């Protein structure tokens, strides 16, 4: 049975996946509340003082 | 976050002043050291996966009172956690060799380290010893001024574990 | 801020009368029942690492979103910044406990808490949770008969269950 | 009329910083406060609430 | 205030991930041409007093209303104001051109500017038309190849365009 | 003074803490930038009589009604103190060449120039035109990175008058 | 602060001359082993815990009337200014070698650590051994020659050997 | 030291008046408990050695990895200094019965405790057990109101270490 995919898109998914230590598993998802380290001072304009 | 680039701006901008010479030559030395601080980032990241498996097998030879049950790493969610915590660290400290400055180790790890470790009661030295084997594994990945900066960010996050 | 004996001196003065019979009676029950109040203050000081602790492990296993890269309390410092608020708040319920009125509560900590973690972007319900848990463990901890002279202390409970139901209904 | 004050810091605000912290950089112990007659008594009262002892008061 | 660098490594860190390489290889070109941005850095800040002097100049001969007795620049107190005003956008972007994220203007130039200028009762028109005249006059300063080596430099000008453009539209 | 390095060990003392990844590359950036600032340095004292006599006479050209007899430029002591005072400009840019900082022309020019030139009835566009034609003949005179170097604390100077 | 350059640059205005070029070449052999001396600063740096904790175990081994009850080190409040002491002149003394300057280390700290140490009770022959166990434990991690490549930095030995034994003579 | 009578001196000299009824009444009621706080500082001064050895073999009993070679543990100088720690903890434990104050451990103990510890890589958990082990043996060499307090300042100890 051959190549069922072509290579340029395991070649994605595959650094797809490196990019991520432990590749996609269901404990190493991003968080859905999509907050940076410096959301509440950026959002309010405090980060300066 | 602290790299060269936004601490000029940010003290320039503290004395209402343009930036001047002394500010543009510490942003060029940031882009020159670019080079070398993007090639280890690119070593680390492709090495990630063979670097944070032997940190987590040297803690556990380090600390072997750790993997037996009744304590911190017995049980296969508390060795996943490990893994996560040092891939973490490595992370972070790719990071940093990109934005050439201790910025996201600092904003990211070092400013609630030990107020979270003692409240999860996590000894630093496990995570010290992570990062003197990954140290030492980047002094064979990395040659050069490559190795500097990857040791640089490691150690500075070593100083701030002890 | 105010504790019983003031609340029960300002509806007397807002009358413009003495305090009744029946007030005084109170309040000197309130006075002979202070050494088990005294009791579960010092339950709740004495375990409030253990009390804070269990509410934060029990939090962030039932709202993992919260720890994960993205999540409100991920990177340290905003792990730091939940314990402490925990530990902040579970003193100032001690607080109340002791005064026997929530009004060091609600004047100094639960105020404007809401609006500090709207601003910030912070899960109100999230630490609405944290403040039921940290209650559960707390009852625990105080209901804890060893070392302590064995007695009826419900009405305490009930109260210190006020103090928090009160506090995870502001800051929600 | 202006009086200088040299202050000695010593253990009795060691011990203060020790427990409360230094939310202020540390400095050296010994420096010299002037104030006028007005403020005497506050700012040398508060030098005491502060733990730190006095070394000589003078007027000028 | 953000750099692209740090840009990148927040969304890296949002998705949880190391940098992918294709990030890596854009924030490498960024750095490689990063000699370019300085070049233009120091060409808008050598040349600041002469910038705001022109589009001053320039301002106050199209809206002669704005130094007329009740204009907003009339007295000496309004005059400095106003070229303080300019000094300063002059300023934050040139920080954005050396940073090459326009996050240092929004965090702090253009904060809470446009409600200033509203309780002041300032034109805000005027303002945006000021910022523009800056912008012209800057363009020619940034091409200005004496003493620099030849090269492409569009993406500079252009980037520094959208930083003018950016403050004119925050503040209009 | 304001010296890259200095700036590193202050932003280091001010918040307490050792020097770090971005502090050292700010001193390899100067360190780097050292060479075509001492090659200018050097060949700005080899022609410092020649660009200052040039210098006082573009003065003179640009502002004729200066030598005017009962103005400040008539008499050969007035014209001595300009020929000095250029002379000091030029000798504060060489320092701040070899700094690699504006700290020396901050420190001995720029701090008290405004006052000074208004006590005194000093035009600041004199000193700006002669730093013009020091800028004119330090691109005849310098090439490559020396060259940008001396025009950036040319452009100090003259932003400071400005 | 002062530096090397701003050293010269001092004498050179005290004076009212030009650099000569003897001072230039000197410093241009300066800003030539500037590399080494990043090197060096980074070797104080990165083993800054570990210099302090040797210094520390080797001097309180030597000394063990500073453990003991009525010591000048005896309670944790006393140990924990010790090794802050430590550390900040080891800060220091780091920062005199990134300059290649003294003023760092003599200007803010030196000369009010005197009466400082003399009004606390501080026995400053101790206070002086702890900086000479500083300066012997920091040696060796500045000769280590792994990570580096390998070259002659006898001046930095000097120089560094310089600053520890003259701060702690200047404590002494 | 932060003793009830120490407290109410120093409160009223901030409020800057004399010792009205408020503060009367606690320094009433230290007076008072005075007594449980001083039999229970002489019953633990009684039964010190036992008390150290105890919490000693506890902790090499939690923690049997110390104790091996190559770490904190073995030495039979890191021993004595283990029990002369235990010694030290009981000793401010006593002071603050008898001053009916946390102030001896305070400013004996907790301050500065986390910095020393983190220096000597001292594990806190040690001294947790140890003045676990401590509390549950006063818990039975002592009954009433005395076990109350000693009881109240070994876990003020302990949540210190934590
Ligand atoms: C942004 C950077 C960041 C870091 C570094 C971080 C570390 C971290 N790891 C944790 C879990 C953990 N991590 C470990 C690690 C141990 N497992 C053993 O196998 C090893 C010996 C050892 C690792 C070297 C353990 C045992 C826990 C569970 C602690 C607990 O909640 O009981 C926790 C508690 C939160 C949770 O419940 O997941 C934190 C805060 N968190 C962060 O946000
Ligand atoms: C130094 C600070 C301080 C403490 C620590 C303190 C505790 C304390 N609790 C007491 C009695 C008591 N304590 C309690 C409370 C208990 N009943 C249940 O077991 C509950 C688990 C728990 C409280 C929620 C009760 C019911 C009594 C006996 C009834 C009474 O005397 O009021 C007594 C009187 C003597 C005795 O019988 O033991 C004291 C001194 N008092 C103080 O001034
Ligand atoms: C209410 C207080 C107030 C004052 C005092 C004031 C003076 C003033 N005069 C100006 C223009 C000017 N003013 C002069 C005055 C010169 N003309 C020459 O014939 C003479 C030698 C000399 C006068 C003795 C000149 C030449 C300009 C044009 C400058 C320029 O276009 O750059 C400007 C610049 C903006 C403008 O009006 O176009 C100001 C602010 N403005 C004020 O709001
Ligand atoms: C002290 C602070 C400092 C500055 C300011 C600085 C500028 C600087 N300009 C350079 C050349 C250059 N400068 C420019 C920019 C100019 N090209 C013109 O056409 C445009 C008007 C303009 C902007 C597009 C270009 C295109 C180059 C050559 C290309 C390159 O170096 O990559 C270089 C590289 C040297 C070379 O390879 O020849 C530097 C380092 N260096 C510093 O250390
Ligand atoms: C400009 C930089 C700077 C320095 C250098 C400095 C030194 C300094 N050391 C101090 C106390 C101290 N310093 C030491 C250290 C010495 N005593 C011995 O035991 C050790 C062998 C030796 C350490 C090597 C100790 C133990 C104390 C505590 C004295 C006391 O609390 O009574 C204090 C008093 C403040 C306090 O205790 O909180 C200062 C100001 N302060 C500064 O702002
Ligand atoms: C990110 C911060 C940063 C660091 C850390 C840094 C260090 C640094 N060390 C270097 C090599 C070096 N490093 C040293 C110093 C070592 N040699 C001996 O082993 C001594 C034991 C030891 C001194 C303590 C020497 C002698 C060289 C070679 C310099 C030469 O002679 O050409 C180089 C030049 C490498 C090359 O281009 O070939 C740099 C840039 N630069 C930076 O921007
Ligand atoms: C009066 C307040 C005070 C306390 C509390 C104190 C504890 C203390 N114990 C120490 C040594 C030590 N302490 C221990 C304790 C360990 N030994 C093992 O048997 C156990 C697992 C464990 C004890 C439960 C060890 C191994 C050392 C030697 C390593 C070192 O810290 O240098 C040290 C380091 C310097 C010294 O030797 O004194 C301190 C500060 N010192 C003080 O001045």
């Amino acid at each position: 049975m051959p190549a069922v995919v072509a290579d340029q898109y395991l070649a994605m998914a595959k650094e797809l996946a490196a990019s991520r230590f432990g590749g996609f598993t269901k404990e190493n998802i991003p968080s859905p509340m999509a907050q940076p380290e410096s959301y509440g001072r950026d959002r309010l304009g405090i980060a300066a003082v | 976050s602290r790299t060269v680039i936004t601490e000029v701006i940010a003290t320039a901008d503290s004395q209402g002043r343009f930036l001047n010479s002394t500010e543009l030559q510490a942003a060029f030395g940031r882009f020159e050291r670019a080079v070398p601080a993007i090639e280890a980032a690119r070593a680390l990241t492709k090495n990630q996966d063979a670097l944070v498996k032997g940190a987590v097998q040297a803690v556990f030879k380090k600390f072997p009172y750790v993997t037996q049950p009744g304590e911190k790493g017995y049980g296969d969610s508390n060795q996943a956690k490990c893994a996560r915590d040092i891939g973490y660290y490595l992370r972070f400290i790719t990071y940093s060799l990109v934005a050439s400055g201790t910025g996201p180790l600092d904003d990211y790890v070092i400013a609630g380290l030990r107020e979270v470790n003692r409240a999860f009661n996590l000894n630093p030295l496990w995570y010290i010893e992570a990062l003197n084997y990954i140290k030492g594994e980047t002094g064979k990945l990395l040659s050069g001024q490559s190795k500097t900066e990857a040791l640089l960010y490691i150690d500075h996050a070593i100083n701030a574990l002890s | 801020m105010n504790d019983v004996f003031t609340r029960a001196i300002a509806q007397a003065d807002l009358k413009g009368s003495f305090l009744l019979e029946s007030d005084l009676d109170k309040l000197a029950s309130f006075a002979k029942e202070g050494v088990k109040r005294l009791d579960a203050v010092a339950a709740l000081t004495n375990n409030a690492p253990a009390i804070i602790s269990d509410a934060a492990h029990k939090l962030f296993a039932e709202q993992q979103e919260l720890i994960q890269p993205g999540g409100n309390a991920y990177p340290h410092r905003r792990m730091a910044a939940c314990l402490r608020d925990m530990e902040i708040i579970l003193r100032y319920v001690s607080y109340a406990l002791l005064a026997g009125d929530a009004s060091v509560l609600d004047d100094r900590c639960l105020n404007g808490l809401r609006e500090t973690y709207n601003a910030l972007g912070t899960p109100t319900q999230s630490v609405a949770r944290a403040v039921q848990l940290m209650k559960d463990a707390a009852m625990v901890h105080l209901k804890s008969t060893a070392n302590v002279t064995v007695g009826d202390c419900s009405s305490l409970y009930s109260e210190a269950a006020t103090y928090f139901d009160k506090a995870a209904a502001s800051i929600a | 009329r202006i009086y200088k004050i040299t202050v000695s810091e010593a253990g009795a605000y060691a011990t203060n910083k020790h427990r409360t912290g230094y939310r202020a950089p540390i400095r050296q112990s010994n420096y010299t406060l002037t104030v006028p007659y007005d403020r005497f008594l506050p700012e040398m009262i508060r030098l005491h609430q502060s733990g730190a002892k006095i070394v000589n008061v003078t007027s000028v």
